[PDB]
């Protein structure tokens, strides 16, 4: 099914966004700390889910 | 007198290089990837067909993809 | 290939009859043009190479040595000022445009169909190099040097002449492809032992082996950076190509003899290893690194696997790579401090910042990161020498802990802990410098992305 | 302009060059053209060439 | 002339280029072969490659 | 640009004038620097230093180099490239050096001998085998769908 | 799609849930949340894409050939002869390293669907593949590297005179 | 071993086995009230024979007290976190840039922190003004034959700057 | 990590801890005081001192400073010296 996959992928390429980030701003991200605090809050909110549609 | 001055080593010539750097990349990486996005977008590869009968292929037209 | 060729000769002319302070313009220019117009010639397709008329051919064990050393110009002609910048204008269009006869000779032994001419381009690539580096040999005993390299490289490549003239008289013409189709083995006599032992001896001196292997420190720790680039990766590697041509012939004989070399090359590549642990000289320990590398690389070659023969030449590749970056900020380092001694030039975390970053990104493709090409290599000749021996692993594993421990050592050695606070002469890092790193490895990573091209002939 | 700097218009005219030089030395190489095997088909129905 | 023109495009022509060693070709085929003795019954990839009708073996 | 005279080669001999030299060129104890002997092993007319040089000289006598313990007028000991700290800190030991080794190696024969007693000792419990249904699973072993049946069967307790 | 002749896929065996319970079900909540909100416009875009290049169209074919005989019916020079046996040959190595690659995907196939039953309904894909790699053990690998096309014969000749031989005075 | 003479002195090393053995009981003795009450043990065992006129007694004594310090030391003593072999030990040398520098910024940067590089410029000028007369002729003239010293007089003749003032004094801040 | 600190709060936290410290008087207790010259107190017990100093403010004077400062305004000079404070 194609919910589980996508969230699975999505729960990694979600974490290689900032490094190019910062490697594509040149401006200063003085919260640089927030930015990577939400996605990785995201990244975690993306992965609760289809470990409980696994044991589902 | 809280803050002081820190002594940075320098910065201007390393953030030069970095800028130069991206900049004339980017100055036909934007060019180049939204060239192709167009293509896909446009022309898309080809068919899965056969050779029909009576026919003298080309060594193109072999190909899926229109660039290659 | 000749519409390369001649772009490759009138390229010279113009370095000699362009004006003051243009010729530096110009030759890189036109370097860059020619790169990318042989960089369109790959289009090996499947079963056969691909043949151009009586002197010309392309394997897959060809066409990325060529399109390296078409890339290797514009870095070792910009690496190559600024220590001879002041000099003359005579003297330098001399220099510049005896780099450019010598990659025409040096497209010419890559592309040589026949082998004598093989030979003789060979030769060819020897004679320039040594009016480099003793010309402008930097160092004291640069006599010493050029005078080693000139009579190793000839009195061991000089019996392949006769040999190659006893098989052109004993099986016609010496064509590649009439060699692979004419061929009939070669039993255990004598005269078969004495052959191979001329033709790979040749071969082993210009690897080097390590029972010859004094050869190269003193041709790299008094060399030119541009003598230094082209010596390691172009004469080094092409050592090996030369060998992975001629070892198509004689296949049973190697059977018997291929023993000694193969153990003198792993306990020496250890020995090696252990050499460049404890030296001074930072510019010599690349040098032995590369005597190591060189070793696992002769080891590949003579085990006759098709794991082996495409991990050789992805070993090739990328250790040509690595080894000009390490050479370039080897230059770096003794433009700012005029030392090349390992213990003065400490600290620079601080001071030339983002140095350090690529210090550190040619210390990890040195150290066999793993989805660098250099791990690519050393794993598949790790798999087929474990076929070949099954208890070999041992002192491959013990080269592989080594190796990381030098080049992470040297690593944190020169450029880790303590500013020696009397140096008052680095400068922050010019933009030359950090374009040649550019250089050098945003194409080792876009070639690690589709490492499908570099893989040998048994793809 | 080609007159005020003729400087770099030498090595692109010799790569073109030396490209007529590799489809002269196909037209000087030009035997067995449909003398083939595996290659071997009716030179059919355009105009009289079967490749160049 | 160095980083622009020169590696990005070497970069998207490498990326995709015709097909080296034949290979899509040779997937292709090799799937088409697979059917072909799927469906004519007889089992794939029988040893004896060139013709072992045609053979002469000198003997003691 | 340097003084060719300033440099070393030769052994010790002659010992009034060679010594007097040398003792002069790298200013150290004139009667107390030392020739190796001349052992042949190459090493020219180089001093031979008390060979831990790191761990002691502590950091509060305060010369000039940060970490090498340096003071740029110094004999520059030959083998310095495997004293320097971070790669051997010679430390005056806490105990000893035979006490140590000794210690070691015998609480690991100690284990590994206990190791073959636990090698030879297993433990169990008071367990049979289990009670597979199909004559110790079969089907779920290596196969043989039609081929092989070996009745063997489970009886109760 | 694919070709389901080459790629054989078992019947598809879905079970239905039951609850026996009052959450409500926040499972099938989301999961029509991910269809209603991604699954309309990436269907829309492949849409928009299908027609665009429906315009106008290319083709791309399969490369065919003839066949060129035999290697041993070349005599012992044969430049001209030879060259066509080998890359005749040369290409049937390539196609068959292909052969081998299809059935170990289909192996790694049969691992993924069964889970935890290995030891059935993996016999059959086992077992064809056990075959065909002892064919290509005996006949494509005890040969080295620099392969022409006369080491594979005379391996060819040498296995099947020792066979021979060994079945003759076993007979 | 030390900057002022060759000899240390007896007193010096009694004195300095005195701070390494009350430092080893403050690691060997915690809840520091038995560690006080040994710390008057080993005070009134100094003072045992603190009445000795005597030298080759007292050198005697201090070779045995050598003995009977090194019986009980320890293994990882109570070292400070900032002194060497301690915790920190150039913990924050991440930004112990060095004082020459700065000289190779570029001129926005020195548009950015103007008064500070005026003041710099002044200070430089000092060091350069107050360079040739003053320290060179102290150089001449104070220095015997043997310095035979690793330490220098100051400038207490008439006027301005001590010599050798510039690396000592201008050395970085310790703190980023 | 940075706390406030001043020459004046430093030169009174000294005196204070040197005051609250047995035999010698609270009375004749100054900031130019020789430990070694005019109160006569012993040098064993001024290294008793060095060494609570130390204590207090965290870090070993070195050996070769636990000879020469026997008074309280040079303490004050070396620990501004370890320190850095100055405005
Ligand atoms: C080292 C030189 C190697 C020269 C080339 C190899 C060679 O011909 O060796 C055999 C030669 C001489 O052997 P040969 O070439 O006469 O061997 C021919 C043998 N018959 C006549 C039976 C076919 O010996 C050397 O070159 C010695 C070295
Ligand atoms: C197995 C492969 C073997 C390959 C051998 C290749 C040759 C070996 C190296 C030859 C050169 C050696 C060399 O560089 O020696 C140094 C020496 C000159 O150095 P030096 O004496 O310091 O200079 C005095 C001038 N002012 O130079 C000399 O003394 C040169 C002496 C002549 C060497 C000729 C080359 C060898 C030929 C052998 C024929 C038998
Ligand atoms: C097998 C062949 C292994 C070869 C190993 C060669 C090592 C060469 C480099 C040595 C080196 O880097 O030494 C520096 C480091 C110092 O570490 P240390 O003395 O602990 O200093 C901190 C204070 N405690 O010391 C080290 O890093 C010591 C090296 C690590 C341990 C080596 C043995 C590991 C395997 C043990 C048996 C299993």
């Amino acid at each position: 099914m194609n919910l589980f996959s996508s969230l699975t992928l999505v729960t990694l390429i979600l974490l290689t966004m900032p490094i190019a980030a910062i490697n594509f701003n040149t401006h200063k991200f003085t919260n640089y700390p927030l930015y990577v605090k939400t996605t990785i809050s995201c990244a975690f909110i993306t992965s609760m889910i289809p470990t409980m549609m696994f044991i589902h | 007198g809280k803050r002081l001055f820190i002594i940075k080593p320098s910065g201007f010539y390393d953030k030069r290089f970095l800028k130069l750097l991206r900049f004339y990349i980017l100055l036909t990486g934007i060019p180049v990837v939204i060239g192709i996005t167009l293509i896909n977008v446009f022309i898309g590869e080809a068919e899965l067909a056969e050779i029909p009968e009576g026919y003298v292929p080309e060594h193109w037209e072999y190909f899926k993809h229109p660039i290659s | 290939m000749l519409k390369y060729i001649i772009p490759t000769m009138m390229l010279m002319p113009l370095t000699w009859l362009s004006k003051n302070s243009m010729i530096w313009i110009n030759t890189t220019l036109h370097s860059l043009l020619i790169s990318l117009t042989s960089l369109l010639l790959l289009n090996q397709f499947g079963d056969n190479s691909l043949n151009f008329s009586l002197t010309f051919f392309s394997d897959s064990l060809s066409t990325p040595l060529l399109i390296l050393t078409m890339w290797l110009l514009p870095l070792m002609l910009m690496a190559s000022q600024h220590h001879l910048s002041k000099e003359n204008l005579a003297r330098k269009k001399l220099f510049i445009s005896m780099l450019i006869l010598l990659q025409l000779f040096l497209i010419m032994t890559f592309t040589a169909t026949e082998l004598i001419f093989f030979y003789i381009m060979f030769e060819a690539t020897l004679v320039p190099t040594l009016i480099i580096i003793t010309r402008w040999g930097n160092q004291t005993e640069r006599l010493n040097a050029g005078l080693y390299f000139l009579f190793y490289t000839l009195a061991g490549s000089l019996p392949l002449l006769v040999a190659l003239i006893y098989i052109q008289n004993t099986m016609g013409s010496l064509n590649f492809l009439i060699l692979q189709y004419w061929v009939q083995p070669m039993p255990n006599s004598w005269s078969n032992t004495f052959m191979w032992l001329a033709c790979m001896m040749a071969f082993m001196v210009k690897m080097p082996l390590y029972g010859l292997h004094l050869w190269l420190p003193k041709a790299h720790v008094e060399a030119p950076i541009a003598g230094s680039m082209v010596l390691a990766a172009i004469l080094l590697k092409l050592g090996g190509y030369g060998m992975m041509r001629i070892t198509l012939l004689l296949n049973p004989i190697t059977d018997f003899m291929a023993y000694p070399f193969i153990m003198l090359s792993l306990w020496g590549m250890i020995m090696t290893s252990s050499i460049c642990l404890r030296q001074t000289d930072l510019k010599s320990l690349i040098a032995y690194s590369s005597v190591s590398h060189m070793a696992l690389v002769i080891v590949a070659i003579l085990i006759q696997t098709p794991w082996s023969y495409m991990g050789a030449t992805a070993l090739m590749i990328a250790h040509g790579l690595t080894s000009s970056m390490l050479f370039c900020l080897a230059n770096s380092n003794y433009e700012r401090v005029h030392s090349r001694t390992m213990i003065l030039a400490r600290g620079l975390q601080t001071l030339l910042p983002l140095m350090a970053a690529w210090w550190l990104l040619a210390s990890l493709t040195n150290l066999a990161l793993p989805p660098s090409i250099n791990l690519i290599g050393e794993l598949f000749v790790v798999m087929s020498t474990f076929s070949w021996s099954n208890i070999t692993i041992i002192l491959m594993g013990l080269n592989m802990v080594i190796t990381a421990l030098y080049s992470l050592y040297m690593l944190i050695t020169t450029q880790r802990g303590k500013h020696t606070h009397h140096i008052n002469n680095i400068l922050p890092s010019f933009t030359r410098e950090n374009a040649l790193m550019s250089l050098h490895m945003l194409p080792l990573l876009l070639l690690s992305l589709n490492p499908k091209i570099i893989l040998g002939p048994l793809y | 302009v080609v007159r005020d700097h003729w400087i770099h218009v030498l090595v692109p005219v010799g790569f073109v060059f030396g490209y007529y030089l590799d489809r002269k030395n196909d037209e000087k190489l030009a035997a067995f053209r449909n003398k083939s095997l595996l290659y071997k088909r009716e030179l059919k129905p355009n105009e009289e060439v079967t490749w160049k | 002339f160095g980083f622009s023109i020169v590696l990005v495009l070497g970069s998207t022509f490498v990326a995709y280029l015709p097909d080296y060693r034949m290979q899509e070709w040779a997937r292709r085929e090799a799937e088409r072969l697979v059917k072909y003795r799927e469906a004519h019954g007889l089992p794939l990839m029988e040893s004896n490659c060139f013709d072992p009708s045609k053979i002469q073996l000198p003997e003691d | 640009s340097h003084i060719t005279k300033d440099m070393l080669p030769g052994p010790y001999p002659k010992t009034p004038e060679e010594r007097a030299a040398a003792a002069k060129k790298y200013n150290m104890r004139v009667e107390d620097y030392e020739p190796y002997p001349d052992d042949g092993m190459g090493y020219g007319d180089y001093p031979k230093l008390p060979d831990r040089s790191q761990q002691e000289r502590d950091p509060w006598y305060d010369w000039d180099h940060p970490d090498l313990r340096l003071n740029w007028g110094e004999p520059m000991h030959w083998d310095l490239d495997m004293y320097i700290r971070n790669r051997v800190d010679t430390s005056p030991t806490p105990v000893n050096w035979n006490l140590m080794c000794k210690h070691l190696f015998g609480f690991v024969a100690f284990m590994l001998f206990m190791f073959w007693v636990g090698e030879t000792y297993p433990t169990y419990q008071p367990v049979g085998p289990k009670q597979y249904p199909y004559n110790n699973l079969y089907l779920e072993r290596g196969g043989d769908p039609n081929k092989e049946p070996e009745p063997v069967v489970h009886y109760e307790i | 799609s694919w070709d389901k002749d080459v790629y054989p896929e078992p019947p598809r065996r879905t079970p239905a849930p039951s609850p026996q319970t009052s959450l409500p079900n926040p499972i099938t909540y989301l999961t029509k949340a991910f269809d209603l909100l991604v699954d309309r416009p990436v269907t829309l875009v492949r849409e928009f894409i299908e027609r665009q290049h429906a315009k106008n169209k290319y083709y791309y074919y399969h490369r065919e050939f003839r066949r060129v005989p035999d290697i041993t019916e070349c005599h012992e020079k044969d430049v001209l002869c030879m060259f066509e046996a080998e890359m005749q040959w040369k290409r049937d190595y390539k196609v068959d390293q292909e052969i081998v690659n299809i059935i170990q995907e289909r192996l790694k196939a049969c691992q993924q669907r069964e889970g935890e039953s290995h030891r059935q309904n993996c016999a059959k894909e086992l077992q064809q593949f056990t075959q065909v790699v002892k064919a290509y053990q005996d006949r494509y690998h005890d040969l080295g590297a620099h392969y022409s096309a006369r080491k594979c014969l005379a391996k060819q000749k040498q296995r099947m005179l020792a066979e021979r031989k060994a079945t003759k005075e076993a007979a | 071993f030390l900057p002022s003479a060759a000899y240390l002195t007896h007193q010096q090393k009694v004195l300095q086995l005195y701070k390494r053995a009350l430092r080893h009981l403050e690691s060997r003795c915690v809840h520091r009230d038995k560690y006080r009450y040994f710390a008057c043990l080993l005070r009134a065992r100094f003072d045992e024979h603190k009445n000795e006129k005597d030298m080759v007694k007292a050198t005697q004594l201090l070779r045995e007290a050598e003995k009977e310090f090194w019986h009980g030391q320890h293994p990882q003593p109570y070292i400070f976190p900032e002194s060497p072999g301690g915790t920190s030990y150039e913990r924050y040398e991440c930004y112990k840039v060095p004082e020459w520098c700065l000289d190779d910024w570029h001129p926005s940067e020195k548009a950015m922190y103007p008064d500070y590089f005026a003041k710099r410029e002044q200070w430089k000028k000092l060091r350069r003004e107050s360079w040739e007369r003053e320290v060179k002729q102290l150089q001449e003239e104070t220095p015997v034959g043997g310095p035979r010293t690793e330490a220098l007089p100051p400038a207490r003749k008439q006027g301005d700057l001590p010599p050798l003032w510039w690396h000592i004094v201008t050395r970085p801040r310790e703190r980023p | 990590d940075a706390p406030p600190l001043t020459l004046e709060g430093i030169k009174d936290r000294v005196l204070y801890v040197l005051k609250l410290y047995d035999k010698i008087d609270p009375e004749k207790l100054s900031v130019n005081s020789h430990f070694m010259k005019d109160l006569g107190l012993d040098s064993l017990d001024q290294v008793e001192i060095i060494m609570a100093m130390e204590d207090e403010f965290g870090f070993e004077i070195p050996d070769i400073d636990a000879e020469k400062l026997m008074c309280p305004q040079e303490i004050v000079d070396y620990i501004a010296d370890k320190k850095d404070v100055y405005e």
